[PDB]
């Protein structure tokens, strides 16, 4: 496909679709829950919620609009749906929500309802999901003390001391024209976009939103909640990686492709060719396990989660994980790094040509809003194709060989060693 | 009839040890650092087990 961007004041990005059979309109802000303080965390998670309210999707629904809203570290999206011919009621809608009438929305009944509403699901989150809150609980120790650390959600301490002028507040200073982007995907045209909002002198608010004092800074560390009435271990563990406009972006995306994804109980994926799989099943040390490569416009982090029910043989599956990342300094195969390009390839594809315009909607403008364009595919598949083995070698040996780490944990994990005897495992030296 | 060359042999023996009894001493406490410094927290489970 083919994006283009321009500025009227307003910053107004298309990707148009000719086959598609719907299309998508919204606004992007470039602040999440990196831009808050501790006293207030969970405030972008209140606005998501009262946006998607029961009386406000009423007053879509009569038109035929659908509505979504997603919350990240560095960005926050409100988008609204409709088919192909009906794109001008999207933006009206869109009008009376943001640059007018957001407070028929913050009415007394409206906010407590929604608060109720959000206080029951953080609660289930923390006592029913283990996989994806000790992956919360290592951005919290890893950038401790930075606006990193902070969890997306909220935690439940600090969602009940929030009141109406705290949502008013972070409006002000944050949801601003010179910190949004408009944007639009599926079938609809780039010009028919931009004519229709000059023909109504929109405005959100003017700009300088606040600065931001400190950086993020990477702490090797580790939290551990020991629970020994739950049935499993779940572990993550990471390095310090790459942020976006990083120019090791696309090596540190292949490195992780390497060791990849496992599902013990598929058995197409027992099969796959990954040299740490003949160590793992001789004595089943895990159920699963997925390694990732994640990026921020600050900082970045490179590692692997897993879940086992081997309680017995948790510091045999540190150890022979830790001896194949090693292997990307020392000695890795030519044929090992093009599979990984082969795969890598995949896996960018179906991300990014998906069927859904409400995704290719967040892609869109959180791209836009930290580096001003969007990258093809077609030019990240030519990236990809020109990495070397020897460019592999120089990233790990940076990035990888004799660095500390972080750690998080749940469940089962008396068997889990002290930091130290994980943090020697970095380096070989038996070498 | 040894007296001389015992207390050179003492000499050397004695500064080499009385380096390496220091030095253990550093490598111990840097090793030994995330023990000494580490925090303990409790919150009482809510009765429904």
């Amino acid at each position: 496909a083919e994006v283009t961007q321009l500025s009227n004041g307003i910053v107004v990005a298309t990707e148009h679709n000719p086959s598609a059979h719907t299309a998508s309109v919204g606004v992007v802000f470039g602040s999440g829950a990196a831009n808050e303080n501790p006293y207030n965390n969970g405030v972008s998670n209140l606005w998501k919620n009262i946006f998607l309210s029961k009386e406000n999707s009423a007053v879509a629904a009569k038109e035929g609009l659908a509505l979504s809203s997603n919350i990240s570290r560095d960005f926050q999206s409100y988008i609204v749906s409709s088919l192909p011919g009906s794109t001008d009621k999207s933006l009206d809608f869109l009008n009376q929500s943001f640059i007018q009438q957001k407070a028929n929305l913050l009415s007394s009944s409206n906010f407590e309802a929604t608060k109720k509403s959000v206080l029951k699901q953080v609660q289930d989150f923390e006592e029913n999901d283990h996989p994806n809150r000790v992956l919360e609980h290592l951005h919290s120790t890893a950038f401790q003390n930075t606006p990193l650390s902070l969890p997306t959600r909220g935690t439940l301490e600090s969602l009940e001391n929030l009141v109406v002028a705290d949502l008013e507040s972070f409006a002000n200073n944050h949801f601003l024209n010179s910190n949004a982007v408009v944007v639009g995907t599926g079938n609809i045209k780039h010009e028919d976009l931009v004519n229709s909002i000059e023909s109504k002198n929109l405005s959100l608010q003017t700009g300088t939103k606040p600065v931001l004092k400190k950086k993020a800074a990477f702490l090797g560390s580790e939290v551990r909640l020991r629970d020994d009435t739950l049935p499993k271990a779940w572990i993550s563990l990471a390095v310090e990686g790459e942020p976006v406009n990083s120019p090791n972006y696309f090596v540190a995306k292949l490195a992780a492709q390497i060791f990849g994804s496992y599902n013990a109980f598929e058995p197409a994926s027992r099969l796959q060719g990954i040299k740490l799989l003949d160590n793992i099943q001789e004595y089943q040390l895990c159920d699963n396990f997925n390694h990732f490569s994640l990026s921020y416009k600050d900082s970045g982090l490179w590692g692997f989660s897993t879940a086992t029910r081997n309680v017995t043989m948790i510091d045999d599956l540190i150890h022979f994980t830790l001896k194949q990342w090693n292997r990307l300094t020392i000695s890795v195969t030519d044929t090992e790094v093009e599979r990984a390009k082969s795969l890598l390839k995949l896996q960018l594809g179906q991300l990014y040509e998906s069927g859904n315009p409400v995704n290719d909607a967040n892609l869109l403008g959180a791209e836009v809003l930290i580096k001003g364009s969007k990258l093809s595919l077609g030019e990240a598949f030519k990236k990809i194709d020109a990495i070397t083995v020897k460019d592999v070698k120089a990233w790990a040996g940076k990035r990888l060989w004799d660095q500390d780490i972080a750690i998080a944990g749940t469940g089962q994990i008396e068997g889990l060693l002290d930091y130290m005897r994980i943090r020697s495992d970095m380096s070989m030296m038996r070498w | 009839p040894e007296h001389d060359e015992r207390k050179r042999l003492g000499l050397k023996t004695v500064i080499i040890l009385s380096s390496l009894y220091l030095l253990s001493i550093w490598v111990k406490k840097f090793k030994w650092a995330g023990i000494k410094t580490r925090k303990f927290v409790f919150n009482p489970p809510k009765p429904r087990k």
